[PDB]
RNA sequence: UCGUGCCCCGUGUGGCGAAAGGGAAGCCGGUUAAUAUUCCGGCACCUGGAUGUGGGUUUUGCGCGGCAACGCAACUGAACGCGGAGACGACGGCGGGGGCCCCGGGCAGAGUUCUCUUUUCUUCUUAACGGUCUAUCACCCUGGAAACAGUUUGUCUGGAGAUAGGGUUUAAUGGCCGGAAGAGCCCGACACUUCUGUCGGGUCCGGUGCGCUCUCGACGUCCCUUGAAAAUCCGCGGGAGGGAAUAAUUCUCACGCCAGGUCGUACUCAUAACCGCAGCAGGUCCCCAAGGUGAACAGCCUCUGGUUGAUAGAACAAUGUAGAUAAGGGAAGUCGGCAAAAUAGAUCCGUAACUUCGGGAAAAGGAUUGGCUCUAAGGGUUGGUAACAACCAACUUAGAACUGGUACGGACAGGGGGAAUCUGACUGUCUAAUUAAAACAUAGCAUUGCG
RNA sequence: GAAGCCAGAGGAAACUCUGGUGGAGGCUCGCAGCGGUUCUGACGUGCAAAUCGAUCGUCAAAUCUGAGCAUGGGGGCGAAA
C-alpha cells in the first residue's frame, strides 16, 4: 500500500486517504484507493484515467 | 462518548481547538435538550432542561464552531 | 515498568 | 420467466424466509425486469411484493390446560408417568422447608419473642426433623413459651 | 380459510376487483351509479458513466472464444 | 373518575347509505359487556350519535379501543361488509370506516 | 479451505486461468491439428493433486 | 563533530514446531447480483513514536489523607534480586447474573365471527466503549463469649478472638446516565411514467420459576491419578543517578500530533461441491437448539427456517418383501417355544431360598389409574397474642361426591416371570469383512535378578 | 442409597434402635453417542468389494473423539486374535 500510494502520487498527482488491497482469484492484485474529499474522482477519471 | 455536567466545562470544550462540529438534539417527549460537540477523541454531551438557557448557551458558543440542529429523520 | 517505555522517556529527555 | 433470483432478493430485503415472500402473479414481467435490490424495494413499496404473515400457532389450549391443572384436574394416578421424586423432589421440598423454618426462627429472634438459647435449640430440632411446617413450629414455640411461663409462675 | 397450513393474506394488501365490489353492493341493494364509485376507483460525465455502467451490466466486455475472427462467414 | 372519548366515524358509508349507524348503535348497546356479562351499560358506558355518520362512546371504565374495533369488525361481519370495509385508527381514539383500495377493470 | 496459503492460492489461480476452451481462431490456422483442449480440468472430474 | 577509543556485565551459548493451547486492541446501523466485526456513516480501542498545553510536585527537595483494611488525577527510581499474573483435573448439589421459555395490562395492525370468544396472533429493541451507585468471599477497628453461640440443602467456624455494631475492598453479563433515538421496528396519510419519495403517530408498564442454556461464586467428594510450558505484562525490595526558584520537573494525570506493513477472506461442509472409480441409503470434527403431552434434547403433533428432490401412468394374478387379524384346542409343531404373542409407566400392599451381610429385589404374588365439581395441606413482603391485618404468588400432595364405559400409562412409550445345572469372580478387551466366548486383561497371590 | 452430620427413645458409659439429612459407587433402567447379540431377516452381477431393518450390549467410565507428534517390514504395535 505504501508503494501504491507513492505510485499514484507520482503518476496522476493523486492523494489517497486510505488504500485497501485484495488479491483476485486469477492472481493479480486489486487496489481500492479512497481519495481526499478535496478532489473529485469523477473529474480525475474523466481527465486522466479516461474512464468517462 | 462522555457526558459533561458543567456549563463552564462545556464552554471550555467548545473553545478547545479540536472541536470540529456542534449539534443540538431536542427531545420534546422527555422535555430536554442535548448539546453535543465532536472533538478528536471524545463526543462530549451536555444535557439541559428546556429553557432559555439553551439559547443563551447557543449564543455563548464561539462563532467559528459551526452548530447545527439535528433533523427529525437521519436521512443519508 | 518496562525498559522500552523507560528508554522512550529518557530519549525524550535527551532530545 | 424465472423468478428464483427475485424471490431470494425479496426475502433478503423483507428479512424473512423465501416461503413468506409473495410475488404478484399478474406482473411477472415487471418482477422479471426488477433485477436489483433497489428495484425489489420499489416493488415492495408499490405493493407488488408482500411478506406473508406467520402460520398460526396458538397457546390457548395450553392455557386452559394450565388453568385446569391449577384448579386440580388431570392429576390422577392415570395421568402420572414419572416417580414421585421425579415430579417433585423431596430434597427440594426439604430445602424449602428448612429455609422457611430458619427464616421464621431468625425473624422471631430478631423480634425478641425467643432468645438465643431457645433459638439454638429450635434450630437444632428443625435440623433434626422435629417440625413438619411453619404452623407446627409456631405451635411448638407457643407451647414452650407457655410452659416456661408456667415454670416461672411456679418459681 | 386454510389456517392450518398458511395464514390469510391481509385484505389491505390485495386490490379489490371493481366489478366484484359493484356486484356485492348490488346484492346489498345500494344505488351504485348514484353513489359514484367510478371517480373513487383507481387505475455530462455522470451521464456517460451511467451509460457505461448500464453497458457493462448488459453486455460482457470481451469474448475470448470469438474475438479472434471478425467476419460473419 | 377517568373519562375516555371514543369516536367511530362512518361518514362515507353513511352518506353512501351502506352502513346503518342506528343499527350499529343498537349492536353496540346489546354487545358491549361490562364486568363479564352483557347488559351493564348503565351510566358507565354511554353510546350516542352526533350525526354525519359518527358514534361517540363515553367510558368511565377501562373500555378499550381494541375492543371497540373488535365489535365494529363483528358488526361488519354480520352485515357482510368485512371484505369491503376497513376500520382504521386514523387519530387517537378515532376509528374511521373506509373502503379498501379499488382498481379499475 | 478458506484458510489457504499464498502458494496454494497462486497455483489455483494458474489452474483457473488455464481452465478455458481453445480460441476459435486456432482452428482456422493452416496445418492446424488442435481441435479441442485436451488438458481441460473440472472440479468434479480430476483432482489438482496439490 | 563521528565511522576510530574506553569501560561494565558476564554460568549457559540456535532454529523450527498449535488457523482447537497462551495471546494488545471494534461495536452498532446501512449497503451489493455476488464481500463484509474488512465497504459506508456514527461512535471507540490498542501498540509504537515524537512533542506541547493545562494540571500536579518542589526553597520542609521527589504528594496528601484514613487508627486500620486502604483511598485519591498525578505523585523520581539504574544495576542486582523477590513475587504475582500467564497457569490449568473430574464430578455433585446450592446461590447470583445475561439470554430463551411462560403469564397480565396498554397502543397499533392482522385473522375468526352460524353461534361463542372485552377474543387469538404479530412489533413494543438498546451494542462496543465510559461515568456513577451497588454487588458472595476476604480483610480492618471496638469488644471479650458456657446457661456455648453463629450458621449451610449439605457441619463447619470461634480467646490463633466468635455473635453484635461500624467500615475497607477482588468481582457485572446489575440499576441510572452518555452512546441513543437522530438508529432499528410497527402503523397511518399523500406524491409517484420513471426519477423518486415526503409527512405524521408509537416504540409502554408489570409478574413468575426444582423450567432450558451460558457464565460467575462459595462449598463438598475422589485419587498408590494431584490434573503443561514459554512468550508477554505488572508490583515490590534496593538506592545508583538526576533534581528547583534567571524557576526546575526522569509526572505510570487529562487533553492534543503522527503511523500501523505482508498473506487468507467467494462458496460447499454433504441422501449432489470431501473420501469411497459416481450427483453411491456408507463414512467424516464442532457451535445455536422454540411450543404441547410427558420424568425426560424418548416417541407423536406444531411454529421460525427449509424442502415437496429422489422415472412416471394403469391394473390388483400366482409367488414374494413389510405390516396385520383369526373361531375351538394351547407347543400336539420343530433337532430345538425359531418366530410371534404375552408383561411393561406411576401409586399402594407385599416379597423366599441363598449370601462375601453389601445384595438377591422392579424377586415372586396382588389392589388401582378417565372426566367433572369441590375440600384440605404445604408460602413470601410490609406494618408495634404481630397467636394480628393488608398485598402477592406458583406447583405438588391427600381426601370426597357425581358421572361415561366394550377400553381409562385408551395413541405413543414401555421388565415376561420362576426352579435348577455347568461355566468365568465382577466392570472391561479382541479375530475391520463367517467364531464376543469357559479366550485375553484385571485386582489379589507367589517366585526370580539387581545396591 | 456408602461415609459424614442432626434430632428423639433407651443404655452408667461404650454403644442399641427409630426418623431424617447427605449424595458415594470402575452400581443400575434408559436417550444421544459408541459397539455389533439374534433373525431359515432384506439385499446376493446389492445403495454398499461388508450396506439396510427390527432386536440387542454399554452409557459418568479401563467412555467416545479431533489435531500435532512418535514407533517403519529379516521391523513396529499387540487387554494376545
Amino acid at each position: 500500500k505504501a508503494q501504491i500510494k507513492q505510485a499514484l502520487k507520482k503518476l496522476y498527482d493523486i492523494d489517497t486517504v486510505k488504500i485497501n488491497t485484495l488479491i483476485r482469484p486469477d492472481g493479480t492484485k486489486k487496489a481500492f484507493a479512497r481519495l481526499t474529499p478535496d478532489v473529485d474522482a469523477l473529474d480525475i477519471a474523466a481527465t486522466k484515467l479516461g474512464l468517462v | 462518548p462522555q457526558e459533561v455536567s458543567d456549563i463552564k466545562k462545556f464552554i471550555e470544550i467548545c473553545r478547545r481547538k479540536d472541536a470540529s462540529s456542534a449539534r443540538i438534539k431536542k427531545n420534546p417527549k422527555t422535555q430536554q435538550i442535548k448539546f453535543k460537540v465532536r472533538c478528536q477523541r471524545f463526543l462530549y454531551t451536555l444535557v439541559l432542561k428546556d429553557s432559555d438557557k439553551a439559547e443563551k448557551l447557543k449564543q455563548s458558543l464561539p462563532p467559528n464552531l459551526q452548530i447545527k440542529d439535528v433533523p427529525k429523520r437521519n436521512k443519508r | 515498568m518496562r525498559a522500552k517505555w523507560r528508554k522512550k522517556r529518557t530519549r525524550r529527555l535527551k532530545r | 420467466v424465472n423468478l428464483r433470483t427475485q424471490k431470494r432478493l425479496a426475502a433478503s430485503v423483507l428479512g424473512c424466509g423465501e416461503g413468506k415472500v409473495w410475488l404478484d402473479p399478474n406482473e411477472v414481467s415487471e418482477i422479471s425486469n426488477a433485477n436489483s435490490r433497489q428495484s425489489i424495494r420499489k416493488l415492495v413499496a408499490d405493493g407488488l411484493i408482500i411478506k406473508k404473515p406467520v402460520t398460526m400457532h396458538s397457546r390457548s389450549r395450553a392455557r386452559e390446560l394450565n388453568l385446569a391443572r391449577r384448579i386440580g384436574r388431570h392429576r390422577g394416578f392415570g395421568k402420572r408417568k414419572g416417580t414421585a421424586d421425579a415430579r417433585m423432589p423431596q430434597q427440594v421440598l426439604w430445602m424449602r422447608r428448612q429455609r422457611v423454618l430458619r427464616r421464621l426462627l431468625v425473624k422471631y429472634r430478631a423480634s425478641g419473642k425467643i432468645d438465643k438459647h431457645l433459638y439454638h435449640e429450635l434450630y437444632h430440632l428443625a435440623k433434626g426433623n422435629t417440625f413438619k411446617h411453619k404452623r407446627a413450629l409456631v405451635e411448638h414455640i407457643h407451647r414452650a413459651k407457655a410452659e416456661k411461663a408456667r415454670e416461672r409462675q411456679i418459681k | 380459510k386454510s389456517l392450518k397450513n398458511r395464514a390469510i393474506i391481509p385484505r389491505k394488501a390485495v386490490k379489490k376487483p371493481l366489478s366484484q365490489l359493484e356486484d356485492h353492493l348490488d346484492q346489498l341493494g345500494v344505488d351504485t351509479e348514484a353513489i359514484g364509485l367510478r371517480a373513487r376507483a383507481q387505475t455530462s460525465a455522470k451521464e456517460r458513466l451511467a451509460r457505461s455502467r448500464s453497458r457493462a451490466r448488459s453486455v460482457a466486455a470481451t469474448n475470448r472464444l470469438q474475438d479472434g475472427v471478425q467476419g460473419t462467414t | 373518575k377517568v373519562t375516555k372519548k371514543f369516536i367511530i366515524n362512518a361518514s362515507q358509508p353513511a352518506s353512501d347509505k351502506i352502513f346503518d349507524v342506528s343499527a350499529f348503535e343498537k349492536f353496540l348497546n346489546e354487545r358491549i359487556k361490562v364486568d363479564g356479562r352483557v347488559g351493564n351499560l348503565g351510566d358507565v358506558i354511554k353510546i350516542s350519535q352526533i350525526g354525519d355518520g359518527k358514534v361517540e362512546i363515553i367510558a368511565h371504565n377501562d373500555l378499550s379501543g381494541r375492543y371497540l374495533k373488535y365489535l365494529t369488525k363483528k358488526f361488519l361481519k354480520k352485515m357482510q361488509l368485512r371484505d369491503w370495509l376497513r376500520v382504521v385508527a386514523t387519530s387517537k381514539g378515532v376509528y374511521e370506516l373506509k373502503f379498501y383500495n379499488i382498481v379499475n377493470d | 479451505p478458506s484458510h489457504k496459503t499464498f502458494r496454494i492460492k497462486q497455483k489455483l489461480a494458474k489452474a483457473q486461468k488455464q481452465n478455458r476452451p481453445i480460441p476459435q481462431w486456432i482452428r482456422l490456422r493452416t496445418g492446424n491439428t488442435i481441435r479441442y483442449n485436451a488438458k481441460r480440468r473440472h472440479w468434479r472430474k480430476t483432482r489438482l493433486g496439490l
